[PDB]
RNA sequence: GACUCGUUCAUACUACAGUGGAUACACCAGAUCCCAUCAGAACUCUGAAGUUAAGCACUGUAAGGCUUGGCUAGUACUGAGGUGGGAGACCGCUCGGGAACACCAGGUGAUGAGUCAG
RNA sequence: GGAGACAUAGCCAGGUGGGGAGUUUGACUGGGGCGGUACAUCUGUUAAAUAUUAACGCAGAUGUCCAAAGACAAGCUCAAAGAGAACAGAAAUCUCUUGUAGACUAAAAGGGGAAAAGCUUGUUUGAUUUCUAUUUUCAGAACAAGUAGAAAACGUGAAAGCGUGGCCUAUCGAUCCUUUAUAUUUGCAAAAUGACGUAAAUUACUUACUACUGUGCAUAUAGAGGUGUCUGAAAAGUUACCACAGGGAUAACUGGCUUGUGGCUGCCAAGCGCUCCUAGCGACGUAGCUUUUUGAUCCUUCGAUGUCGGCUCUUCCUAUCAUUGGGACGCAGAAGUCUCAAAGUGUCGGAUUGUUCACCCGCUAAUAGGGAACGUGAGCUGGGUUUAGACCGUCGUGAGACAGGUUAG
RNA sequence: ACAAUGUGAUUUCUGCCCAGUGCUUUGAAUGUCAACUUGAUGAAAUUCAAUCAAGCGCAGGUAAACGGCGGGAGUAACUAUG
RNA sequence: AUACUGACGUGCAAAUCGUUCAUUUCAAUCACGUUUAGGGGCGAAAGACUAAUCGAAAAGCCUAUUAGCUGGUUAUUUUCGAAAGAUCUCUCAGGAUCGCUGGAGUUGAUUAAUAUAAUUUUACCAGGUAGAGAUAAUGAUUAGAGGACAGGGCCUUGACCUAUUCUCAAACUCCCAAUAGGUAAAAAGGGCGAAAUAACUCAAUUUGUAUUUCACUCAUAUUAAAUAAAAUAACUCCAAGUGGGCCAUUUUUGGUAAGCAGAACUGGCGAUGAGGGAUGCUCCUAACGCUUGGAUAAGGUGCCUAAAUAUUCGCUCAUGAGAUCCCAUAAAAGGUGUUGGUUCAUAUGAACUAGCCCUGAAAAUGGAUGGCGCUAAAGCGGAUUACCGAUACCAAGCCAUAAAAAGAA
RNA sequence: UCUUAACCCACUCGUCUUGAAACACGGACCAAGGAGUCUAGCAAAUGUGCAAGUGUAUAUGAUUCUUUAAACAUUUUACGCAUAAUUAAUGUAAUAUGUCCAUUGUAGAUUUGUGCCCCACUUUGCAUACAAUACCGGUAAGCAAAUGCUUUAUUGAGUACGAG
RNA sequence: CGCGGGGUGGAGCAGCCGGUAGCUCGUCGGGCUCAUAACCCGAAGGUCGUCGGUUCAAAUCCGGCCCCCGCAACCA
């Protein structure tokens, strides 16, 4: 029965009253649809470099107990 | 809208490759009496108060998704095709 | 009414005068690496990878690249909020982005002044400061050969 | 002097003229084979007898176009302000920003990589 | 006496069944309703140069079609115009020249498209299976449509490459249910159904070792069968016999804004007025004013402002019909006609009506026009629209309905 | 005679239509059409067939049953109408 | 129980009374007893009646039925404080979920900063609305001119070609703003180097890619452009109220228009006192503890009514003058009223022009520049000051709230 | 203190409604009574007691007997919820075992030192955020002589020194 | 003025279901008969309301105008 049909007055207004808030800017982010191939790859490079990093830390706290 | 009667595709199971198929049109089967909710539906249908489930005389479609079954050459496997909602369908006696 | 995928591309999608066609091949060459800003423009011939009204002209890091796909994150205003929106777009409607090739430019001629002031042993201001500022100044114009003016009569 | 791969994508276009052919390009000669058609026209293959007549390059033209610049014009238009004006329609003023067509003058390209005869 | 294994009675079952029961009969909505869909959607525009954005805004389109009009490659260039050629002419086919698309692109409209995205030809079926990240709508859920990739198997091309439908923007549908696909995965509740399989053993309830084990039902995963009131009730009429809950969120009554329509006043100067623009006129045109018209409207009032008209009674207005004073005249007088100051004064009897209005007949001196809550219902009246009874016509299968007519209230 | 209707003294009459919607009449020749029953099948559940039911359908009857009861052109020695 | 639509209509009476009128030997009237009972009876049919009860009696109960709807919904101070948009909905008087709000917590913060920002700067883009155009395309569209198939009667008219020419478009576009929009301005980082890792990568284990470890070093000891009561920032939790709005400027669509319907941006009101606008929810000024004083704003200063019958220059007399935005009427058109201008002619004659004023200019209780009044203004147009003028503004006191100092003899 | 005055100001309150001084609705007046409660289950909050447990259930017991209808006690695998997830489901199910050490990053609270104390380096590095790997159940795909396997995908409210 | 149906020969219907427009009466030519009809034989005639659009092809299908008939004006 005899409705009126839109105003956008006020939600911008609203909006301001706690602003526009806006991205947080990690420096990491979630990496599920990105390059399979090259990304499983760097996995293993990851993988690799973490192993090299053991094997470094094992190694040498081993030399240092004797 | 026209399809042949072969066609030379995948074959996911059984069979691991493009191969032939025969191709056909699904009937869209027919319902036997024991099914559960048929069970279920005739029980509670039965003894007094008449209807027990809606009926569904509305309808705005005179037209039907048509869907291939496409049976295996090389293995004993049928498969599914689905195409577009068609008013107009043909097998076979191209122009 | 309606909101179809191009709803409202008339004017916008249309080709620029003397710029119909094909484009040139070594637009697609231009190098692109992760972590770059792009700006999004698009040529309307290729309409494979086309994206929304919203993003064009619009500027974003590439966050992932593919065989001619670009991923870019853009920023978009969702009522009370900008969120990070993920823009895949083409090789033809990547163009890289200018403003970091200012700072890039910026920070070379700095890094030799840098050089410079550390070799002679004496500080500098990078700063790109204030407009507004004027030394004193002299007009050595004849003294009758000053323009003399008045206000315009009517028709 | 010449050519190939290019780049910008008309200063490179279009139109009518004139000027040029060491090497080169091209026009040109042939059809067995590979090939291709109705057709050796094209395309494919094989030639090298002739030629600037064309293609092509260069230049010219009260050329047309494009292209820069002036001039159109601080004109038209326009953001903000005003218990400003005007019966209203509209028009000033304050703070600002500011075109387009026509017209007139200039221009008619530049360039990366490689090669051959200087 | 008569009838008789038929009746009848009981219990099943099909049919008939408004006699009776219980119930349904959307919404948006320039009020209600006939109509339409703005109810799912797609284009341009409205939309105010990122985007956003409404109306029963505008111009529209939609529920498909396609084994090619799909896929890849190769070749080609279209519409048109000029100049030519038997039949052959304005159009038929063929040729040469000119041809930035003026063609065509399944269908709308708008974008894009010339060594193509058009046309011809060749080879084909990727219009394939599996999976993300996403983009659109937007909750940034669903569904639907997309994009960019990945894992497969291939198709095509000389290779680079390209191909996960249609050049792009449209062409569509939950849960439950049914159905067919699919599986070295499962179940049907203390157990079993290949097969006593393969070994040994042989007094027998012997002893090991075995991926493949009845019908039927249930799953799990994947489609399809549909809901257009399209984020999904199985739902027709009717009430002037009616009731209830709300409603000035919404008509009929005043008022109000406006003044299209009506009415009144202008400006002008082509004609008319013998002759003569304007004595009187005045078109084609063009400006105002008003709300005694009818509308448009829905601000005000629905826990009520008594719904028409007449009668009666008073007052105000002037846009003066007559009476008083004048001006002009196409004016001889008599008249008469246009006009101004003027609202002091007057403006009637009937016939016919439900009547404002209208229309006759007659007087008059003339029988002007309006306001006052559409003047005036605790002033009247109750004839009329409009309660409940009734009638006729038409319409409705019907019950009933009718700014159709009538009588009684 | 009982039950059920319609019309409404007298007088004068009561035209057309059984198509539609009703009601009504005949029936294995006969289309459809139920339970039970009967047979076939399978290891059984099951799955299939088969069966002069009525009804409807086909075929009649009926309007003092419900009801209903057209449109155009042309045409006469004046003119007009037809 | 027909009529007087009589009396009566807080009655004699929740239907009486008066007068009139119908009935009176039969389908008559009266009594008593009797029958038929609630979706039932009974009905000379009006849905009539069935104990002041009826389109379903009375009594009691399921029942405190149900109600998206109406009404009401109770001491005080202090603090923060909205929405009337949105999505889906048999949804449009409703609900849910978003938005905006509050509480509570934690994180960050205390280092004048960095994070950060309804802001600009300098870079850097993206545009096709206003504008402008028809000699750029599309759709229009008015004229002639110059040329080599058709009409009229060798001649002429056309069309048609070619260059022009007039006026043009929301849904046309060569070109094209302002406004609005986006990215940018360095330390969890960036430079240039070395070494590592791969099943990615190329002919090629440094051939790259990317990552990791070591290096060397970039402004910030005024901050790689400003400015910032920039942490009053984040973030999590839990919840409310709300979903009918309205008004103004500017842009704006429909509609004859509308205090009309529908949008856009922003500001108000709503939810708001206070001072002005004569009065007035919205206009203007301006947002508010309690007080004292000041000086101002909007606005005024003839009197009502506080301050000037101030100063100063013009213009203005009206037998219905005129007098502060919204705001309560007013135009085309005239004027030998007066005032300035400007073009012409010969201190005169013309012609124009805009200022005031006049005509154009009629309505309804008595009547409204607010009223009285005002004309050497208290009118209209300026200017010059002074004075008056708010809870706004400054200083001071006191109160509470918020934060900060500082403190466990 | 009460009382009139006088100057200036002063519209019926409640109410629904965008909007009431209203020609909107309710209210003659006064007194008393007069409307967000209670139960169930759930959630977050904050307090409290305990913690890989917790509650003591029904009930038993006692030198417990106006108030006692509460209070007190409970002669070592009861039950609820939490200590494990996954899943139609037979089922299966958490670093991987060379190590009583005890997953990888980047910020990040806290600590050593140097050049009272803020400091400026270094130094060590929780919560938490952002990521990452592992690994388990489901599902794919590849294999499959069943102690089912396999790098790779995917998926769960997962898990990576328990919080209830 | 708002809804929906229809325009084809002189007249009235077919085609009007896309290409090739049929039938009757009327009109026209010839017979038959004192004479005239009736009767018999044979023909001619459609421009498909109008302006524009689709499609290989439109009178037909697709719109807008022009006429023609049918509905509609109710609660106010």
């Amino acid at each position: 029965a005899k409705s009126k049909n839109h105003t956008n007055h006020n939600q911008n207004r609203k909006a301001h009253k706690n602003g526009i808030k806006k991205p947080k800017k990690h420096k990491f982010m979630s990496r599920k649809g990105l390059d399979p191939n090259f990304f499983r790859n760097q996995k293993y490079c990851l993988k690799g470099i973490q192993k090299k990093k053991k094997e470094l830390k094992l190694k040498a706290k081993q030399e240092k107990n004797n | 809208v026209n399809v042949p009667k072969t066609r030379k595709t995948y074959c996911s199971n059984k069979c691991k490759k493009h191969t032939m198929h025969k191709v056909s049109q699904y009937k869209k089967g027919k319902e036997r009496l024991s099914s559960l909710g048929r069970r279920r539906y005739d029980m509670k249908q039965k003894g007094f108060g008449g209807q027990t489930k809606p009926v569904f005389k509305k309808k705005a479609k005179t037209t039907k998704k048509i869907v291939l079954k496409l049976e295996c050459t090389k293995c004993k496997k049928k498969r599914f095709q689905t195409m577009k909602r068609c008013k107009t369908f043909e097998m076979g006696a191209d122009k | 009414k309606s909101r179809g995928k191009r709803s409202g591309t008339r004017y916008k999608f249309s080709k620029k005068f003397r710029k119909h066609g094909e484009c040139t091949a070594n637009k697609y060459l231009e190098k692109l690496n992760y972590g770059d800003y792009v700006d999004i423009v698009c040529d309307s011939t290729q309409q494979k990878g086309m994206p929304f009204n919203y993003y064009h002209g619009k500027t974003g890091k590439i966050f992932h690249i593919t065989k001619r796909g670009v991923g870019v994150l853009v920023n978009k205003r969702v009522k009370h909020r900008i969120e990070q929106k993920k823009v895949c777009v083409r090789i033809e409607h990547v163009r890289k982005s200018r403003c970091n090739e200012d700072f890039l430019l910026r920070k070379i001629k700095n890094a030799e002044l840098i050089k410079e002031a550390k070799l002679k042993n004496e500080h500098i201001n990078i700063k790109r400061k204030t407009e507004g500022p004027k030394p004193a100044a002299m007009i050595k114009v004849p003294p009758s050969k000053i323009i003399t003016i008045e206000p315009l009569p009517f028709y």
